[PDB]
DNA sequence: ATCGATCGATCGATTTTTTTTTTTTT
DNA sequence: TCGATCGATCGAT
């Protein structure tokens, strides 16, 4: 038989990796060591290592794959048996990788079978789990039915003659759903590649399959690097017919690199609370004790920008923490909060935020007037695909525990916006007309992008008439910090000499003091702290608010207060410290008063 | 058997040995509480089982069908023996469970969860109405005119009053027992989604004591057990055998609780 | 002379889809 | 018109 050569080859492959595999070290047993407890039946292998040590089994492996394929499960079994008290439960999942050649849909013919070639595309119209009792037990009905046979075949067939007796061969025994083989997969389609964009023809569709451990770690909207194990697939085909039949095309693949959709959260190789959550103690110790850290942080993300220096100290607000405290079932207590921007025409209103989406993860930005009023709700459908009314999504709600800001905050219809009138505080939204008593939840902050009425700031009218909209909304936005335009040559020449160091291709920016990665990781470490309040400011904020409204004794009240204590508990999160202090108070009070007197005429 | 008898016997030495709530344990009296009201839906605590005899977690999954059956025999041989007048109304029993240390979200269960203990929740959608079923195998012989006798599988023995003859047969519309039936469509809540995609779903079967309890558009809690339709026409196949999935209902808890509800402490 | 395998006469079992008129919402 | 059913038949033993 063919594959005995592959048996001996992977035998001595085992026998080598039985010893070291790499410099007295092993990279293909410790996966098996983690496997050894649950026995999940996967161990992926590099194909490059086949090119390292086994000396070109590619042309041994890469053409007659399918017939060699099952022998490698027995290879895997002969591996796992060598050291563990072993039953034949062992099985073969594979997630092949490290293969150089990466081709497309078009280089496909009848000569391309039993290979491992690599392909990409996009994910569409995906389909669910769909189990399979692939196996069981089946023979005659007298006594001798214990059949561990090959009945897992694609075309499935009850009929088996016998093992022990001479008996019927058309009367089956019944089936086994108890002590048998079952497995799991799913099924999708994939469209023509966007990395391979030809003209003319359609997006030719491919059928495509995944195994169990491959399942449900793909998703819509992703580009891939798969296996190439095209297969024989078990009207209008009016060719000649024989027998001692008209097939279509199909395909499967057993390896995934679902890249371009991966961040990984937070895990200086040192000791810490967790593995790598803040292993950079060596520097984060300094990043939590410096006294000018506030300004050094302020100027650490806007070197390519120059304007006011007041939201370069505030907007860290939005990315910064809230509370996350331990309370009873009174109600939701909230952590993050609004911000607003208005400004004259294009003082870089948009480049603040066009980048911020690229800055932190989970927080994708766009506008909703890019589409219908399906920003809040999903696309309202009234034709039959499954049950004639399917609205369970949107675009605003695609930012859960992250932000999704807007541009052109003013010209948007008062449906999404009147829904925003509630959706930001009692952060639970509902609808009718297609809702299975619709109960959603958004959670997150916002950033505004208003534009005045006439496109100028002529102080002839109150702010609430400088915009002349509906009112109550302009309180829950707890800070505005408007950018002003003037006419002074010094500023604009400073801007042009920013462009002096945007394209002078060597050293086309200014020096810095703090790099970004350390900043972001310090930020994502600063949340998990369980802050504390035991401070006389906590006792003595009553007079601070009373003084605030002594100034307001000449809109009003305690929404702003809620903000206040959260702005300042955030600015103490910035001190990498629990145990609230009475100075973050005074800064927050100053920010409050800047906002209100900025609102003042 | 020796050991395989001890299950019901431990239930017997459970319902009058394990005690909470300062004496007069519930199941001493919960069962008669329920035989009074003619309900026939007795319910079990799992945590109480862990408090008394933790043995009943490993002995169960190998065939929980048989566990539940060996449960119901005990309720029968208790109630209909101690209330012999009872054998008029329903004359059948089964039990319920409402304490499981796990809530398995949807889109989380696979072939590993086959035919064993479950907990899951979600939301109802459109399903069927209310229909009855069969319960017993009885025919009417057609050659000799007798009845074959009482007996998802057929039996058809050759033994019968007709000189163990008459392979042929016919059937009446009476003298055989029936069973109420209903279906459900379990979809997951639009809160705990993967944030904006289609949802997943399974079908579920519930049985005769449990009907006109659910409703379209409701909150849900079910133990359930994972089914396996034994064949969706195994043959020359697709790129997949046409196989399917259900869960079978043991016990529901609703989350709204729109009735007079809570059981009662002793003091 | 007993018995299993193959041939062949005998039996019963399958064959329904593309427009319209109300209806909810943008 | 297609399929298994059942009963008969021809060499082996
Ligand atoms: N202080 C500043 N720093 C950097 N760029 C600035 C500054 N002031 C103005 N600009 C320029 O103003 C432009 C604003 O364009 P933008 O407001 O994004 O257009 P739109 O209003 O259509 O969104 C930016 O492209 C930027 O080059």
């Amino acid at each position: 038989v063919k594959d005995e050569v592959g048996i001996r080859a992977q035998k001595l492959f085992q026998d080598f990796l039985e010893e070291f595999k790499e410099d007295g070290e092993i990279k293909y047993t410790r996966p098996a060591a983690s496997l050894e407890s649950p026995d999940r039946c996967t161990l992926e292998v590099s194909f490059e290592d086949v090119e390292k040590y086994d000396q070109n089994l590619a042309t041994a492996i890469i053409e007659e794959y399918y017939h060699i394929y099952p022998f490698l499960c027995q290879s895997v079994s002969n591996y796992v048996k060598d050291r563990i008290g072993l039953k034949t439960q062992k099985d073969c999942y594979v997630a092949f990788t490290e293969v150089p050649t990466r081709h497309k849909v078009r280089d496909l013919t009848t000569s391309k079978i039993g290979t491992l070639i690599r392909i990409s595309g996009q994910v569409v119209r995906t389909h669910p789990v769909h189990p399979e009792l692939v196996s069981g037990v089946f023979m005659c009905l007298d006594c001798q039915t214990e059949i561990r046979n090959v009945e897992q075949q694609f075309k499935f067939t009850n009929p088996t003659i016998c093992r022990n007796p001479v008996c019927s061969n058309r009367k089956r025994f019944m089936l086994d759903v108890e002590k048998s083989l079952f497995l799991d997969f799913q099924k999708i389609r994939i469209q023509e590649t966007q990395a391979e964009l030809p003209r003319g023809c359609i997006p030719r569709a491919v059928e495509i399959i995944l195994r169990s451990e491959l399942v449900e770690t793909v998703q819509a909207g992703d580009r891939y690097d798969f296996t190439g194990t095209l297969i024989v697939v078990p009207l209008a085909g009016v060719g000649t017919r024989a027998e001692n039949l008209n097939y279509r095309m199909a395909f499967l693949a057993c390896s995934v690199q679902a890249t371009t959709a991966r961040f990984g959260g937070t895990d200086t190789a040192e000791d810490m609370k967790k593995q790598m959550t803040d292993a950079e103690w060596h520097k984060i110790y300094e990043m939590s004790k410096d006294r000018n850290l506030y300004q050094n942080l302020i100027s650490s993300l806007f070197p390519s920008i120059y304007g006011n220096d007041e939201v370069k100290r505030g907007i860290l607000l939005q990315q910064f923490g809230g509370v996350a405290k331990t309370t009873t079932e009174k109600t939701s207590l909230r952590g993050d909060i609004n911000v607003c921007i208005v400004g004259d025409p294009s003082t870089a209103k948009s480049q603040f935020l066009k980048q911020v989406s690229d800055f932190s993860p989970r927080a994708i930005y766009t506008s909703g007037k890019a589409s219908s009023a399906a920003g809040l709700t999903a696309a309202v459908v009234r034709d039959e695909e499954s049950f004639d009314f399917v609205i369970e999504a949107g675009a605003l709600m695609l930012a859960d525990n992250g932000i999704c800001c807007i541009d052109e905050f003013d010209k948007m219809d008062q449906r999404d916006q009147v829904a925003i009138h509630e959706a930001m505080e009692q952060q639970t939204i509902s609808i009718a007309r297609a809702g299975v008593r619709a109960t959603l939840n958004a959670r997150t902050s916002i950033l505004a992008a208003a534009n005045p009425i006439n496109g100028r700031y002529d102080r002839s009218k109150s702010l609430q008439q400088n915009i002349q909209l509906s009112a109550p909304i302009m309180s829950r936005f707890d800070l505005f910090f408007i950018l002003v335009d003037e006419c002074n040559e010094v500023v604009d020449y400073a801007i042009a000499r920013k462009i002096v160091d945007l394209h002078s291709n060597i050293e086309e920016s200014v020096e810095r003091a703090y790099t970004r990665e350390e900043v972001l990781r310090y930020v994502t470490f600063a949340r998990q702290f369980k802050p504390v309040i035991s401070q006389e400011a906590g006792h003595m904020l009553v007079e601070n608010y009373g003084h605030l409204r002594q100034r307001d004794t000449g809109r009003i009240t305690v929404r702003q207060l809620e903000s206040m204590i959260r702005l300042s508990e955030a600015m103490a999160k910035l001190e990498c410290s629990n145990r609230v202090l009475e100075r973050h108070v005074k800064e927050a009070f100053r920010l409050l008063n800047k906002s209100i007197i900025r609102v003042e005429q | 058997l020796g050991p395989r008898t001890e299950i019901a016997n431990r239930f017997q030495s459970f319902l009058r040995t394990f005690v909470d709530e300062r004496g007069a344990y519930t199941y001493r009296d919960r069962i008669r509480r329920m035989c009074e009201q003619n309900m026939s839906s007795f319910v079990v605590s799992y945590t109480d089982l862990a408090n008394k005899e933790h043995v009943l977690a490993y002995f169960l999954p190998e065939a929980p069908f048989q566990m539940l059956e060996i449960f119901d025999k005990v309720a029968k041989d208790m109630v209909l023996s101690i209330f012999p007048t009872y054998e008029r109304v329903t004359t059948e029993i089964h039990v319920r469970i409402s304490e499981l240390p796990l809530i398995e979200e949807l889109r989380t269960f696979r072939k590993l969860h086959l035919n064993q203990l479950v907990r899951t929740l979600g939301v109802v959608t459109a399903t069927t109405g209310v229909l009855p079923q069969l319960s017993v195998i009885k025919y009417d012989c057609v050659k000799c005119g007798y009845v074959l006798g009482p007996f998802n599988t057929e039996i058809k023995p050759g033994s019968c009053p007709e000189c163990q003859s008459t392979g042929p047969f016919s059937i009446n519309m009476e003298q055989t027992l029936y069973r109420n039936y209903q279906k459900i469509t379990l979809q997951e809540s639009p809160g705990r989604i993967p944030a904006g995609r289609i949802p997943r779903s399974k079908d579920v079967i519930l049985l005769a004591d449990l009907c006109d309890q659910c409703k379209p558009g409701d909150e849900l809690e079910v133990t359930g057990i994972y089914t396996n339709n034994y064949d969706g026409s195994l043959n020359t196949d697709q790129g997949f055998p046409v196989f399917a999935t259900v869960i079978i209902a043991n016990h529901v808890v609703v989350k709204d609780s729109k009735q007079v509800v809570q059981s009662l402490t002793d003091e």
